[PDB]
């Protein structure tokens, strides 16, 4: 068992309470503060017409890719109607992946379509805007229900 | 093994979940919230009133407005920067963090705090509505001497609306004073005794003390010349023991309502220096004694204003007033016992804290200066006076305030400011600051007493008045960068997930969320001593804290 | 209706509550172009809020007195929920039905 | 409903609790108490000055100062004090009807009170001094006059809790109300008391 | 005096120390990290952005592609 | 709880102290004598002490060590139920405005609105106080 | 607890399409809950025209024309922020 490396400690029950020394951040994503809110905006607003929690995954997957993209929509938090989607730039690997009740709602083809409308912004240099340009698509895809 | 969290979290909030809030707070936090937010709106009305009286002294002329409409524009200039920006945000931030620091779930008396909120917005909003009015409102000074405000004198409506507006305010300030002092006497962690509480309750506790020692007074003044002037009434009469019953009594809230302004920032400042010093705040019984030792003397010191009318015993309060001041230095001389041989960084609070430091330190020599009533008899009433009240009480609300907002505010709203941008905030309010005040100690020590609309081009000392101009629209325009840094930091601006985003906070506030919990607290740390967000965050310290902790 | 009104007894109004005539007048001729603005954008935000005030009181309870957690320090409001119950701290939402949810325990028996 | 989940005796609680906590809003009006305690210094001290200056037999001519009226207005009044007393034993032991007829007898002797201090303005406005007439005169009916919007404020708070004991069970919090309006009222005669040694007796 | 002089001072002196001072200020680099390029390797610590999108395992499908 | 008596006992010793030599100090010392304006504001701010510390102090002897009072103490020694606090409540915001009538009708000076808006103070005041204590209604 | 459920069947209805959805406001279903906001801006560029046009008539005291100006800037400043948000998408 191990905390936070420095400053922080479980408190009495389990939510454990951090720190962040005082000119640094909490967060750390390595993407700009303004184009991941369109991101959220792309994944939130302009989503809920497709009645799904729109995952996203940028971590390594380093293994058999659809099956450690699969394990891990099962900790999105409702992973029968969830689309994630996994990106591993280590890796270049593209991943989107279905829940359950996601089945058949205009989806099946646009999922080759989100990829391909993410790869299109990928192999330019542009993470964030990839995403958006995939989580916009499989928003007009998937249909509501 | 990896949580699932939005990119960024809600920047603005769904549609409506705040108007009906608004109306029907209850907890301390939106209250506060209200305060803080409202207030500043009322500085930002007091601030361009100061620069129509700014613009109006550049030149000896009255080349941009008249006298009578200056003789209102400091008034009501005074009032929304003591007692309708300075007397809420002193509550205000006890509605911010008190509940927070004490452990309580809401404050004690949760309706009553809206009620004194409503009640402060509905004095301030009444007692500006004199400028609504045709002849304005209240020419006479913020001080309000009594032959010049019965009906006699000053007939206009818009001193009667300042009247009853004061009235409002003061039945509402006194209101937070009881809910705050029944929050700190009897809603509290279960762990922490009167003393390991934090330096900043401590601060409102007394501070509310002497709300209820003053405001009453002002709302009695008050209420006695609403009928002076109304029924025709005979109190503060001139020929009757009416213009001393003004003095004596209207001075004695004046100067407590003064120490209840400087008292609690007193404690944001003294919350700010343990955090950002690594370290203990440097005799802390010391301060929760020497907050008493100048806050009971504030009630008994209260005729240092009228050293100029003689009629007052003088030494008494000369002796009492250098006695008030010594247990202020104290609680200075701990904070630079605080700062010393800590590692220190100057992330942007502890920036505004040490601009307090340097602002009121000069200002309380011209304090010491001022009080002595032979050094007064050519300076009272004069600018020496107001850039002393502005050199200390500027520092004190205004440093403090950008303080307590650039350190409470990742906490209260859960997202961080932009530190450049609070640099920039911080170095043109001090060097716009300091030249628009460290001049008029020149200016009022050569002549040019205080509420004055206009002077001479034979009369010298017009240089003094426009590198004074110069000054004050630099602080004019110093708050561009804290709105916008405001603006930008609740709807955008960097988030925080984990607590303490400022790290080694401690005083029993910063162990819960950032945006904490609807009543305050998911788990309260075992409390110990006068640190325990610092002892939760830190356990292999404790020994450490307290093996060191009595040499010096 | 209340501008319209309300700067009706424009006279006695700049009569008793001391404002220049002309300035109340411009009060009401700036107030029915902008004020109906002001109140379109109190009342449909603050009848959302409103909606959002009694779709709370579903998807939790009814708020009371606070009662501590046993073995750590917290504080809940300790809700009392208006339809059925689960096994645990949190009801079964309720789905809205047009009707003045009470909110108030005072409101019950 | 299953239950409920919120199982106490009512919808409101004490207001901490009394048994080993001080009750929170008997500290909050005892503050309150306090700050309208310095409410009176300030009209205390309107009345103070303004009888230094007064030289000689300094109670003006037209104020021939009725005490036969107003000293069995404030044994009325003080005896009122135990009777509100009396009803605050009646509230601890609890039944709403002990504090109901104590609290009815000590509204209606306050508003007796409230009717003789009326009277003696009357009395001594139609022939003698007006507020804007004297400066005794006027010190007189502001340093007393507010206390009778105190009194009649106090009445409120009466007839206000005499409909809430109607309205509702007895809580301990509702006689945590009760002994909180009852020594605000015993604070309105203590000054009271107060007022008539320094009006009356002293001058 | 000289109103031309003693309004553009009071004028532009808060003008000038505001663009001097917001361009020696501003100008820094601030706490916020870089973007990242994509030709670096993912330094950061794996990710995940959920949506809460409807408020409250088996598999459902798949897709891929390599850029 | 002990060491608010002890406060108050400290800030009643000085309000005495500066009271009764600003009365002695002011009897004598002065141009005509004693002061009687700040002289009975600090015998009745030694007063308010005097109220605050002596109910503290009658708290304080009939009561135990609280558990949230006593020095090393664990949070679950004093985790019970505590009372009732207010939830959502928009009487407050009526209280100000039936305050604010009463206050306009007294500065300008309206009898009218005085009288009116002492009437919507009692109205919002009741509407306050009896907010949870309406019962449900009986039909 | 002395209370029952609420159990309404309307007539629930454009037909539950286009509009405002059920998260944005917490009940779109029970009423018209949305004006569209092409209405709202025209309508404040409109309102704050008509503030411009009322400097024409019986005038002499120019201090008014000031309030006007200003009543028509914070307008017009308050409908090209919200125009320009949304032609942005709510950035800024
Ligand atoms: C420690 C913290 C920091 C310290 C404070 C620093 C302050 C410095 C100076 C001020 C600048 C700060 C930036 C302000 C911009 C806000 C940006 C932001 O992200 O905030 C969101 C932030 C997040 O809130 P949320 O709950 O997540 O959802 C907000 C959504 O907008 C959903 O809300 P809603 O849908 O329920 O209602 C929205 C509505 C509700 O707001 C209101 O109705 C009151 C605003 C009064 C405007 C008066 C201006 C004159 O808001 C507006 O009115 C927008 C129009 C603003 C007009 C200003 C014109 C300027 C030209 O809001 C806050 O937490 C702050 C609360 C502020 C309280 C207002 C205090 C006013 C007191 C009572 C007013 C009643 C009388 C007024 C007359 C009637 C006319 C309305
Ligand atoms: C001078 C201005 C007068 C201000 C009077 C209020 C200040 C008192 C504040 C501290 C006292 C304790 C307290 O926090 O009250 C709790 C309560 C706060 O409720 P909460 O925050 O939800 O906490 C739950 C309670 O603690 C749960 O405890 P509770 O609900 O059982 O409260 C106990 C008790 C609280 O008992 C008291 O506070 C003593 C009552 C003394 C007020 C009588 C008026 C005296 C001034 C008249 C001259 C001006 O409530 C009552 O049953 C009696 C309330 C009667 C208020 C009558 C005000 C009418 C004024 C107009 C009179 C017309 C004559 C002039 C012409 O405040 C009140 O009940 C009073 C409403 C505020 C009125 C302000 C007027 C503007
Ligand atoms: C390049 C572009 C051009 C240049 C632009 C400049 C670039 C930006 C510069 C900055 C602009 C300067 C002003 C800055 C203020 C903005 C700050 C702010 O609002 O806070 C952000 C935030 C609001 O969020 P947001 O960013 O505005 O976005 C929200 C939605 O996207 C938007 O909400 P929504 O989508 O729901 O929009 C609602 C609104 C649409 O929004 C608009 O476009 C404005 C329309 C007019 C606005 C007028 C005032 C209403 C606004 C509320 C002010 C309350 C005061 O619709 C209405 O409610 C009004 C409809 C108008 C109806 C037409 C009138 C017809 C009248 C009847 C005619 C009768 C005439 C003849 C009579 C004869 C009878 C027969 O505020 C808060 O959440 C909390 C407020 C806290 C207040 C703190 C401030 C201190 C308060 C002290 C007390
Ligand atoms: C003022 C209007 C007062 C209307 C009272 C309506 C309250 C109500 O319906 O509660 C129902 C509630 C029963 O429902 P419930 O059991 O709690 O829950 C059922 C629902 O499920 C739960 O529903 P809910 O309880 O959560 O919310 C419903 C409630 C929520 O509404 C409220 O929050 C009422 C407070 C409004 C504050 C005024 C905003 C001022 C903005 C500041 C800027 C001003 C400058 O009522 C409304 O939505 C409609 C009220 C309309 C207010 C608009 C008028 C503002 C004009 C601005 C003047 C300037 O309790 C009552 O029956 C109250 C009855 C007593 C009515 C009269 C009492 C007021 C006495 C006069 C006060 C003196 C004010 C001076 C006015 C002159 C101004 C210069
Ligand atoms: C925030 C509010 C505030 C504060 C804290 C002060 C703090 C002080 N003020 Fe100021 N003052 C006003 C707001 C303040 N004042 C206002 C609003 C007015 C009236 C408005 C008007 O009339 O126009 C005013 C009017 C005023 C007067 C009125 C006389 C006149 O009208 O000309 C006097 C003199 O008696 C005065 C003296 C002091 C003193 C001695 C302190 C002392 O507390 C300061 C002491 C601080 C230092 C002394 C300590 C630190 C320095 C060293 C580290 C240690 C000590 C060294 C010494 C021993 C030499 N003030
Ligand atoms: C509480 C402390 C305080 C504060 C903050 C202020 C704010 C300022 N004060 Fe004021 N002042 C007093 C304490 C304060 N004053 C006192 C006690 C009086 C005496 C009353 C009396 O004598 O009767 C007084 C009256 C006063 C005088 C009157 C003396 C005379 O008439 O000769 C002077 C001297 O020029 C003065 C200087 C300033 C300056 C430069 C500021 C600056 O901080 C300016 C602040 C305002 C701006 C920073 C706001 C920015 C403008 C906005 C951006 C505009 C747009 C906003 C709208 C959209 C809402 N003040
Ligand atoms: C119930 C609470 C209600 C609260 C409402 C509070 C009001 C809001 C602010 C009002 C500001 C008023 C400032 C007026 C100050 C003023 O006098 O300015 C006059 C004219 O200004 C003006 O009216 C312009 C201001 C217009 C205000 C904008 C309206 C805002 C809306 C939203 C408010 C409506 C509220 C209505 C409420 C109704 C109920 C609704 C529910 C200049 O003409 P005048 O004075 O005659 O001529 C001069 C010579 O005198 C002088 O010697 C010479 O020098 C020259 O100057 C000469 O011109
Ligand atoms: C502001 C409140 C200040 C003080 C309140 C004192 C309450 C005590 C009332 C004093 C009674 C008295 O003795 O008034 C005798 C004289 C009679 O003289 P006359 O008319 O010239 O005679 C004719 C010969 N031809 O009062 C008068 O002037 C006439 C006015 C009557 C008293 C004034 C109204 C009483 C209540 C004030 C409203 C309070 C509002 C509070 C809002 C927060
Ligand atoms: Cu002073
Ligand atoms: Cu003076």
């Amino acid at each position: 068992e191990l905390d936070l490396p420095y400053g922080s400690a479980l408190t009495s029950s389990g939510r454990i309470s951090a720190v962040t020394e005082p000119g640094e951040l909490s967060v750390h994503y390595p993407f700009p503060t303004m184009d991941l809110v369109v991101l959220d905006d792309a994944l939130k607003y302009g989503s809920r017409a497709a009645k799904a929690r729109f995952a996203v995954y940028i971590g390594p997957l380093g293994a058999d890719t659809a099956a450690t993209a699969r394990e891990i929509l099962a900790n999105v938090p409702t992973p029968e109607n969830a689309v994630l989607l996994a990106v591993s730039p280590d890796q270049r690997a593209i991943e989107v992946v279905y829940g359950a009740d996601v089945k058949g709602r205009g989806i099946e083809s646009a999922a080759p379509l989100g990829v391909s409308a993410a790869a299109a912004s990928f192999k330019e240099g542009n993470l964030i805007d990839g995403l958006i340009s995939a989580v916009r698509v499989m928003s007009a895809g998937v249909s509501p229900a | 093994e990896l949580e699932a969290r939005r990119p960024f979290p809600e920047r603005m909030g769904p549609k409506g979940n705040l108007i009906y809030k608004l109306i029907t707070t209850t907890d301390h936090k939106l209250i506060g919230i209200m305060y803080c937010v409202v207030c500043f709106a009322f500085f930002l009305v007091g601030g361009l009133m100061a620069l129509f009286m700014r613009t109006e002294l550049a030149m000896p002329g009255l080349q941009f407005l008249s006298n009578e409409q200056f003789n209102q524009l400091f008034t009501m200039h005074g009032t929304v920067m003591l007692l309708f920006y300075a007397t809420p945000i002193v509550f205000g931030f006890a509605n911010l963090v008190l509940p927070l620091q004490i452990g309580a779930p809401d404050v004690a008396f949760p309706r009553l705090n809206a009620l004194s909120f409503w009640l402060f917005l509905f004095g301030a909003l009444i007692a500006i509505a004199g400028f609504i009015t045709p002849g304005g409102a209240a020419d006479f000074g913020w001080t309000a001497y009594s032959p010049l405000t019965d009906a006699i004198h000053s007939p206009g409506a818009g001193g009667d609306l300042w009247i009853m507006g004061l009235a409002v305010g003061g039945l509402g300030t006194i209101l937070g004073g009881v809910n705050m002092i029944t929050t700190v006497v009897c809603m509290r962690a279960p762990g922490m005794t009167m003393f390991r509480m934090p330096i900043f309750t401590w601060n409102i506790l007394v501070t509310s003390i002497l709300v209820l020692i003053a405001f009453p007074i002002l709302t009695a003044a008050l209420f006695g010349l609403a009928a002076d002037r109304h029924l025709g009434a005979h109190i503060y009469d001139p020929a009757n023991g009416g213009v001393l019953l003004w003095q004596h009594l209207f001075w004695f809230f004046g100067h407590p309502e003064v120490y209840i302004i400087a008292l609690p920032f007193f404690g944001i400042v003294s919350e700010i220096f343990p955090v950002f010093s690594r370290k203990p705040i440097f005799g802390y019984t010391t301060l929760i004694y020497a907050t008493l030792a100048i806050a009971a003397l504030s009630v008994a010191v209260w005729a240092h204003h009228m050293y100029a009318t003689g009629a007052v015993l003088l030494p008494f309060f000369s002796f009492m007033t250098f006695l008030i001041a010594v247990p202020t230095g104290i609680k200075f001389f701990n904070w630079i016992g605080t700062m010393w041989k800590g590692q220190l960084t100057f992330e942007t609070p502890m920036l505004f804290s040490v601009g307090f430091l340097i602002t009121f330190l000069l200002g309380g020599l011209s304090g010491v200066l001022l009080a002595s009533p032979p050094l007064d008899f050519h300076v009272t009433d004069s600018y020496f006076v107001i850039a002393h009240f502005h050199y200390v009480l500027f520092g004190t609300i205004v440093f403090a305030t950008y303080a307590g907002i650039y350190f409470w505010f990742p906490k209260m709203t859960g997202r961080l400011l932009d530190e450049r941008l609070g640099k920039l905030h911080f170095w043109l309010t001090f060097i716009g600051f300091h030249t628009t005040f460290l001049v008029q100690h020149w200016l009022g020590d050569e002549g040019m007493p205080r509420r004055y609309a206009d002077y001479l081009p034979t009369d010298g000392f017009t240089t003094l008045n426009v590198i004074s101009t110069v000054g004050a629209f630099i602080l004019g325009v110093s708050m561009l960068p804290f709105v916008w840094n405001v603006f930008k930091s609740w709807r955008y601006g960097e988030p925080v997930t984990v607590d303490d985003p400022w790290g080694y906070g401690n005083s029993l506030e910063w162990a819960t969320s950032c945006p904490p919990p609807r009543h305050n607290f998911t788990e309260l740390p075992r409390i110990r001593s006068e640190r325990p967000a610092f002892e939760l965050h830190y356990p292999h310290m404790v020994e450490r804290m307290r093996a060191e902790a009595h040499v010096g | 209706y209340l501008l319209l009104t309300f700067a009706c007894m424009n006279d006695i109004i700049a009569l008793k509550f001391h404002i220049s005539l002309n300035a109340t007048t411009w009060i009401g001729r700036i107030g029915m172009v902008v004020l109906p603005a002001i109140v379109y954008f109190v009342a449909y935000r603050w009848a959302i809020s409103l909606q959002r005030s009694d779709r709370e009181v579903l998807e939790h309870g009814v708020e009371t007195g606070i009662i501590k957690r046993l073995p750590h320090g917290a504080y809940v409001e300790l809700h009392q929920p208006l339809g059925p119950v689960d096994e645990h701290g949190h009801p079964i939402p309720l789905e809205y039905a047009g009707a003045p949810l009470p909110k108030r325990m005072n409101k019950l028996g | 409903m299953t239950s409920a989940v919120g199982t106490s005796g009512t919808a409101i609680t004490s207001r901490v609790h009394s048994l080993n906590r001080p009750n929170m809003v008997s500290v909050g009006t005892i503050v309150w108490l306090s700050s309208e305690l310095m409410f009176f210094a300030g009209l205390f001290a309107m009345y103070f000055t303004a009888r230094a200056q007064a030289g000689g037999a300094w109670p003006p001519e037209p104020t021939e100062l009725n005490l036969a009226l107003a000293v069995p207005v404030t044994l009325v009044l003080i005896a009122s004090s135990f009777t509100c007393q009396m009803g605050v034993f009646a509230a601890e032991r609890g039944d709403v009807f002990g504090l109901r007829r104590w609290y009815v007898i000590t509204f209606l002797m306050g508003l007796f009170f409230v009717l003789g201090q009326g009277y003696e303005y009357i009395h001594l406005v139609e022939h003698g001094t007006t507020i804007p007439g004297s400066a005794y005169g006027s010190v007189f009916y502001l340093a007393t006059g507010f206390h009778g919007l105190h009194v009649i404020g106090g009445l409120v708070a009466f007839v206000l809790l005499l409909a809430r004991t109607k309205m509702s069970k007895f809580t301990p919090a509702q006689a945590t109300a009760a002994i909180v309006v009852s020594y605000y009222w015993h604070f309105v005669d203590i000054v009271w008391i107060a007022l008539f040694a320094t009006i009356y007796f002293v001058r | 005096m000289s109103t031309a002089l003693t309004h553009g001072l009071i004028g532009g002196v808060p003008l000038v120390l505001f663009a001097v001072l917001a361009l020696i200020f501003l100008t820094r680099k601030g706490p916020h990290p870089d973007t990242y390029k994509m030709s670096d390797p993912w330094t950061h610590a794996p990710i995940l952005w959920a949506a809460e999108e409807p408020r409250e395992v088996v598999i459902g499908g798949g897709a891929s592609g390599k850029w | 709880m002990h060491i608010e008596a002890r406060l108050f006992e400290i800030l009643t010793a000085f309000f005495a102290l500066a009271a009764v030599v600003y009365a002695v100090l002011t009897a004598m010392f002065a141009t005509g004598g004693v002061e009687w304006a700040g002289t009975t504001a600090l015998v009745l701010t030694t007063g308010l002490t005097l109220i605050t510390g002596t109910f503290f102090r009658f708290v304080a002897r009939r009561l135990d060590t609280r558990p949230e009072d006593y020095e090393d103490a664990e949070i679950s020694d004093g985790a019970g139920e505590l009372g009732f606090f207010a939830p959502h409540s928009w009487w407050p915001i009526l209280i100000s405005l039936s305050f604010s009538t009463a206050a306009v009708g007294a500065a300008l000076w309206l009898p009218w609105l005085i009288a009116a808006g002492v009437a919507f103070v009692i109205t919002s005041v009741c509407g306050l106080v009896f907010e949870y204590y309406w019962g449900p209604e009986k039909h | 607890m002395s209370s029952t459920q609420d159990r309404s069947q309307l007539d629930p209805e454009v037909e539950r399409h286009t509009g405002v959805d059920v998260e944005d406001v917490p009940s779109a279903e029970w009423g018209w809950s949305h004006m569209p906001i092409g209405v709202m801006h025209i309508g404040g560029l409109l309102s704050a025209a008509f503030l411009l046009v009322m400097m024409r008539g019986n005038h002499v005291g120019h201090v008014e024309d000031w309030f006007l100006i200003g009543f028509a800037a914070v307008i017009v400043a308050l409908v090209g922020r919200n125009w320009w948000l949304r032609r942005r998408g709510w950035i800024r």
